[PDB]
């Protein structure tokens, strides 16, 4: 899942996106975000 | 022979002894805790070199936490 | 069960009637009450990373790369650049490029890995202790590629840098850890206290701000005329120091608000519950303000906190410990939220629960330590130390509400870490003592109580060597916490302690006796010279002989120890700059200088471990084979290369000679001395970096076990490998047979040339758990106090449970004990010290005990 | 031809009556006598290497790669180890690896680059520098390889870690060269006085029996209970310098013993003449025992002296210059060779022939100096200054035969560089004077000549400025020489300027004063902002105004000037540590300090160059303009801003104003106090990293043509892009013309503020070459030297040669003449140098300038 | 047109004039010998850069040492 | 023309020579030493 970072950020350059993935293992779930372009 | 002695290119290494846990600082080095006592010591031997070093004790294998110190 | 005292007959019984019939071996089972649904599933969901024997507990554990990976791009790509800029620009490609963790149920946010069963490394450390990861089960991966990381780093790693300064035989006989700790820089471990308090208050936008303007101040004293060379290159490591604060911080803060966006992101596309939703929206709010903006609200201070702590403690660098204040810390922001509703209001309950999830995210901190650190901490993830109560600047009570909100939580939730010191005054408020009291009787092994005044006294001693006249004042005396486990330092917005290097290690003299006995010469464990040839048996003509010895042995020891620390100094504030604990530092930011090379608050300590081993043996060598010549020397040494085999009838007779703990003037005045006179005198003579002394932290860990094991037979009447003391000054396990008492005035003789020492003390179960509970303890910390001892922490658990938990470790999770200095979690320790922390006597109270507490019923 | 003084008629016909009648256009082609037909063969293939106008005269010159090539692998191989360290394995690395070469005829052997038509480059210096070189024809070859070592070198380049302490604007400005020299860390140049006497006095073994020694004690301290932290980390970086001594000097003798190696080689397997075996043997064993060894005769000093020369200017590092005491160096190995016979004994006429192929070796040194420094040394391969005469620490004469040994070579030998200084006192013998006149009235252009006392009382007041209290003593301070061209520094074993950084570097007041009257801006060379904006045209109202635009724009100019030096000496001491050069100074041996650390002699100095130009400027503009009011300051502004084209009536006022150098109050009276107040007294307000004051050394070399190129017209009368003034001091080229000695009196005038002033003056040849020419000079020099005056040197050559050398050069080969601070071939300078020394006036004496001197005939 | 002026990827940089030779600290600069005075003053100007500058006066070549300062 | 590295010398390593060759150019004649393995 791929998600443009705002143009305000901080963190933002052009065409820097998050790359978010949920996942979920014996202990429970939850969220990766890793900066891509 | 029951005592950690020099064999270069052992086929049974104190790397794959389940009675080895290595060194607390260098990886190359190891620690012996074959030498376990009735009330409880686990007396154990330091290893200069865990690749040409062995003994008639040797055994593969590795121990859980619960058995080492 | 039933006790007369002062003419009335107390009784026994539990407090909560219900544990009149509760089987003695599950108790711990019962109590834990997670003050929400949400820390409940918090708590059951908790991704535990405990560590022992040198690994950990569970396979799905594992160590990252990203850190590695991208603090290696960095440092290629910043080639020739000043070093302290070439570090901020190290931490700035981590936090810019690192995958970042939400997980459900999450209020406070954060990670310091790629992954939540993971760890970062650290290649500009130890290049041995990357190596001993590659070998292991949990090793970054991909495998190459971490490898490569690592030969890439040797040459410059803090290890690579130091080594050459030593003698490498001293080297190699650090390293085994049997008779000195190994150098930090051998190891990668580490420690601070990190300046909470400029976050919070300012926010990273101010010092950013703040930086600027010193540059632009520094750039243009540079060029007015007339320039003076002997003044203004001193300019050039200040503006280098100060633009690589600037870079940390806006990496901080733009990794704080890429967490934040991470929240806002899962709220919108993945979480479908508009409660949860609400929540991540307003979790992400708070990433945003904070801690670019100064904190308004308990929220804020949490998760400002929860930030500063993984940088200082994680990503910049690696550091042990959880060093703050933390009631005094926080309260101004409870108060806001909780007492004046001005911003974020809460309950009370809510800041408890705040306080719980806090706890479960520490316990939640895996720790990418070395081999060694994974071996002497058994049962849990790391050191994580807080402090509370004490005193504040006008030595009134510093105890408060949000004090009392921390220790609920802990009784509460029942987690190993962080563990918690109490800092004990007479001035300190009985509603908060009963809390402590709440967390001790539960047998969580904390609050440990430390003594205020020595402390306070300690730190205006300290104050007086400061390098540049700017050591805590009076005032500012009051302000501490211990750093890990044992040792005070200052907390605030500046003068705390940055590094390990400051003060921290530890010495072995258990060790050091053995091979005094041996001309130096370690037979027993590595087989090699171990120490200088302080003499052979025969030389050893008297008491007087043993008794130097051990001096020239630990007077060696002590050497290496504290110059290998000085010498990592050097080299940290030169090529391992930390421009973000720099920033937040004021005195940092107010000199441009970097947060190791500026040293405001002396501090230097080392730790004995193993001390009552080696005073026991000298107490028997000196009753036996000198007093009463029933043993000639060459005997002993005979029997100890025996391991006593074939000489059991030498053995107990050494083994009942007179032992530490007992109020017994034969054994207590040759300890006293060993304690005053070597021990802490020839430490003293020592100087550090910082300019001020050095002296003793008597405590243990897990090294009382490590060492034991890497220890031949000693004349207390240890076989070989046993268990060491497993305190500072604790009584050898099972040799106190004078009860809680004699042990109180035993310990209260050691008054000089210390900075502390660990006193881990069992008490009777049943007597803590009744309704007289109380009042004894209270009773038994008032004498304690009296009496001028530095320290104590107690065990309240019976033997039954913890066997019990032995035979059917998958019953019996929540039981948590006392190890040393830290608590832990019983069925994650290896068998080996389980039974050590078994064999410490459980005291109970006789009538003549109770009076000599003072107590009344 | 005849003067009547003194009712004497004195007759100027020449000393050698062949001359009467030789063409006065050819009469330095007839002087040249080498002593032997060996140096008269090593003259005739002399390798020369002279640079003008940014090239090399000859296409055979041309760039090595392997010191480029040697030092990229050892620094790639050495990351991580200290810097200092680090760069000993570098110059290793070099010497271990590199090609050498031994010539036909020679006996001093040795070169600095792997083929005797090739000179060395620096990637570690400045970047740009390199990259000009791979743009020339006389690029390193293979391109690509050397392309890929400078982009290597560039992030850790000397100029790469200086230029972010400094504004981007003003670098640029400094970088153009027209009103500021630019920085040494941008060019790479520098200077250097290396302790030759340490060398051949003790020899390389023993001082690295020294260092090891040292190592040891250190090792020792940081090992010895109690330790100290706030001393013993001291030991780490002394550690550092000395083992990296070590390394440095065993490198330096294993270079020597196999250059020596290839003279045994050749002797055995390529030489068929049994008299050169013989030689070849004989250098074969000194190369063998030195530097090794101390050296024990004059043969050894002087081969020991080379191999020190090419480490400290060509090979650790480069340096521009040849400083040294030669005679009071040489001299006990001249005693045992020549006088006591004990050890490699030889005739006067052998150490005259020895001191030949110096010259001639030194004539063969090719420099790999950048563009800018390939333009101002314009007829020379660059600056080679020694320094002979003077005085010793009782203040008796310092001459001696080994001085006039050096003085005959010179006469003989005929060769530009190296250039010589004499340091003159009332105390020197006659004899020796004459040789120094036998050099002159043979227009070598040298020695010039130095005021010793002026010399010795400067050493002893920057004494006083020590930053350890170490300056020269008072006997010390008789031990002086010329660093480069102009100013005094100590020589000895100790306490010699190691960096140009330390004091050398110029600015260029013409172009200050051409933007003084712009607004600060540049409209004539750059089209930019040159200075700081201090006032437009109409602002300037005053002459005090116009006075005060130009102290602001000096005041500026020189804050730069001196701060970047400073720069350069804080990063030059930290990455570009000279480990050879530390290892032979005793100050630095004995504190374990790198050469560019420890500054025990201060000795800051700055150049101003085209002075003279900006006074006479400021003279007529007084006169003109605010005075006389013939002129508006927006008349001249409009005047100068064409060229003066239309407005030659106005110019030719201008020129005619009253000049520097003829004893005429209006003039001297402004441009004294321009001296004192402004170009001394501002810059004196500065100090340097050393604690000493800067002061200025008015010179010019051959940068009064480049900076002339650069600066547009002038109120002196000057077009845009005619040469500036030829000295720190000299009339400007043309408008003296009062004579010699009104000359004398101007100069005398200036006392206060100064370091030195270089000045040119031009004798009739006649009376030079006649039998009155001695009493003559004599008298002269002995006049000005009761005036005061720091310096003087002297052109003796006839207009018609120079015109000569001019049409036909290949038939003037050998016709030699004075640029400024430095000597040159005529026919290898520029045509447009060429004639600014052609129109330098050529002096004649009337009866009352020879009455002023107190000639005796 | 006959003083330097700006002329990208012109065919007749100042790069290769005869007029031209680099400036003394940056290769990439250069200084301009064109405008020669009678009375021998050689009047030069500063090149910002050598690729794209160019002037009427071009003239591709090389003069000798003699002839430059 | 290829010349082994005496043993005792300061630069000494196995296999280690002086690689020696003589050149003459319009000046004159010079020779070489580089060392090589
Ligand atoms: O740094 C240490 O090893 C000691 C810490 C402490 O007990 O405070
Ligand atoms: O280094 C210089 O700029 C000049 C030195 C000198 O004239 O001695
Ligand atoms: S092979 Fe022998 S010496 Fe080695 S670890 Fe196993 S039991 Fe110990
Ligand atoms: S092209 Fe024109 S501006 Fe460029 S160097 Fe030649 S004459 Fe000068």
């Amino acid at each position: 899942n791929f998600f443009p970072v705002p143009k305000d950020a901080d963190d933002y350059e052009a065409g820097k996106a998050d790359c978010v993935r949920e996942k979920e293992d014996e202990k429970g779930k939850y969220w990766l975000s890793k900066p891509i372009f | 022979q029951n005592q950690p002695h020099t064999e270069v290119g052992t086929a049974r290494p104190c790397r794959s002894c389940k009675w080895q846990t290595p060194d607390p600082t260098d990886p190359h080095r190891g620690q012996c805790t074959a030498n376990r006592h009735a009330m409880g010591g686990v007396w154990k031997r330091w290893l200069r070199d865990v690749e040409n070093t062995t003994c008639s004790r040797h055994e593969e294998g590795k121990l859980s936490f619960r058995d080492h110190v | 069960k039933v006790l007369e005292y002062k003419g009335k007959k107390l009784n026994f019984t539990p407090e909560d009637p219900a544990e009149e019939t509760i089987p003695a071996d599950e108790l711990h089972e019962h109590l834990q009450k997670p003050s929400t649904a949400r820390t409940k599933r918090l708590k059951e969901r908790c991704r535990w990373k405990h560590a022992s024997a040198g690994e950990f507990i569970e396979k799905s554990v594992t160590a990252g790369i990203e850190r590695m990976r991208y603090l290696t791009e960095a440092h290629k790509a910043s080639e020739g650049k000043p070093e302290a800029i070439r570090r901020a620009l190290g931490l700035a490609n981590v936090l810019n490029k690192s995958t970042l963790v939400l997980q459900e149920d999450e209020f406070i946010v954060g990670y310091h890995a790629e992954d939540p069963n993971m760890f970062p490394l650290y290649p500009e450390l130890s290049h041995m202790a990357v190596q001993d990861y590659l070998r292991s089960d949990y090793s970054p991966q991909p495998a190459d590629e971490a490898a490569a990381i690592n030969e890439y780093w040797k040459p410059h790693s803090l290890q690579s840098k130091c080594q050459p300064y030593f003698d490498p035989a001293d080297l190699g006989r650090m390293y085994q850890v049997s008779s000195m700790e190994a150098p930090s820089f051998a190891s990668g471990y580490n420690s601070i206290v990190p300046p909470y308090e400029t976050v919070l208050e300012d926010g990273l936008l101010a010092r950013i701000k703040l930086a600027e303007k010193h540059i632009a101040e520094a750039q243009a004293d540079m060029s007015t005329f007339p320039w003076n060379g002997t003044k203004g290159l001193d300019n050039i490591a200040k503006i280098d120091n100060w633009k690589a604060m600037v870079i940390a911080c806006k990496a901080v803060i733009s990794w704080a608000r890429r967490q934040g966006r991470l929240c806002k992101i899962v709220a919108e596309n993945f979480e479908t519950d508009p409660k949860r939703q609400a929540e991540l929206l307003e979790i992400a709010d708070i990433c945003q303000r904070i801690p670019a903006e100064p904190c308004k609200g308990l929220k804020d201070a949490m998760q400002a906190k929860f930030f500063t702590f993984l940088i200082c403690h994680a990503i910049e660098r690696y550091a042990s410990g959880y060093a703050q204040k933390e009631d005094t810390l926080l309260w101004p922001y409870y108060k806001a939220s909780v007492v004046d509703k001005k911003f974020q209001p809460m309950s009370h309950m809510d800041a408890v629960e705040l306080v719980e999830m806090e706890r479960l995210k520490i316990s939640e901190h895996g720790a990418g330590k070395s081999r060694a650190y994974r071996e002497i901490f058994p049962g849990s993830n790391d050191l994580f130390i807080l402090t509370v109560g004490g005193t504040n600047a006008k030595g009134e009570d510093a105890c408060n509400d949000m004090t009392d909100a921390i220790l609920e939580a802990a009784k509460r939730i029942r987690t190993a870490e962080p563990s918690i010191v109490f800092r004990y005054s007479k001035k300190n408020r009985e509603k908060t003592l009963r809390w402590v009291f709440e967390c001790i009787r539960d047998g969580l092994g904390y609050p440990s109580i430390k003594h205020d005044e020595i402390g306070t006294e300690q730190m205006k001693e300290y104050a007086k060597f400061s390098l540049n006249g700017n050591g805590a004042t009076d005032e500012e005396a009051h302000n501490w916490v211990n750093v890990l486990c044992m040792s005070p330092g200052i907390h605030g917005r500046r003068k705390t302690q940055k590094t390990r290097s400051e003060g921290g290690g530890s010495i072995f003299p258990a060790k050091l006796l053995e091979i005094s006995l041996n001309d130096g010469y370690d037979w027993s464990y590595a087989d090699m010279q171990l120490g200088p040839k302080t003499g052979d048996l025969s030389s050893l003509k008297s008491f007087e002989d043993v008794w130097e010895a051990f001096r020239k042995q630990y007077q060696y020891a002590i050497n290496l120890c504290i110059s290998t620390k000085d010498v990592s100094r050097y080299f940290e504030q030169r090529f391992l700059q930390m421009p973000f604990v720099s920033a937040i530092d004021d005195g940092c930011m107010e000199l441009g200088m970097d947060a190791c090379a500026l040293s405001e608050q002396p501090n230097g300590w080392h730790n004995p471990i193993t001390t009552i081993v080696a005073a026991n043996s000298l107490v028997a060598i000196k009753k036996l084979v000198f007093e009463e010549k029933k043993y000639t020397l060459e005997q002993l040494s005979q029997a100890l290369k025996a391991n006593w085999e074939g000489f059991e009838e030498m053995r107990v007779d050494f083994k009942r000679a007179p032992k530490w703990g007992n109020d017994d003037d034969y054994a207590d005045g040759i300890i006293t001395r060993f304690y005053e006179e070597i021990i802490g005198g020839e430490m003293r003579k020592i100087t550090n970096y910082s300019g001020g002394p050095v002296m003793p932290t008597g405590q243990a860990v897990g090294l009382y076990m490590e060492v034991g094991s890497r220890t031949g037979p000693t004349p207390d009447g240890r076989f070989g490998g046993e268990a060491a003391d497993d305190g500072g000054i604790s009584p050898y396990m099972g040799t106190d047979k004078k009860g809680p008492t004699a042990v109180l005035r035993s310990v209260s003789k050691v008054q000089k040339n210390q900075k502390g020492n660990l006193l881990n003390q069992r008490l009777s179960v049943p007597i803590m758990r009744s309704k007289h509970g109380f009042e004894i303890w209270n009773s038994y910390i008032k004498t304690w106090h009296d009496l001028n001892i530095d320290h104590v922490q107690f065990n309240v658990v019976s033997t039954d449970e913890m066997r019990a938990a032995q035979r059917e470790p998958e019953k019996h999770h929540d039981l948590i004990v006392r190890v040393s200095g830290y608590s832990a979690r019983f069925v994650d320790i290896p068998t080996y010290g389980q039974n050590t922390i078994i064999a410490r006597q459980e005291q109970d109270f006789s009538a003549s005990d109770l009076e000599f507490l003072n107590v009344e019923i």
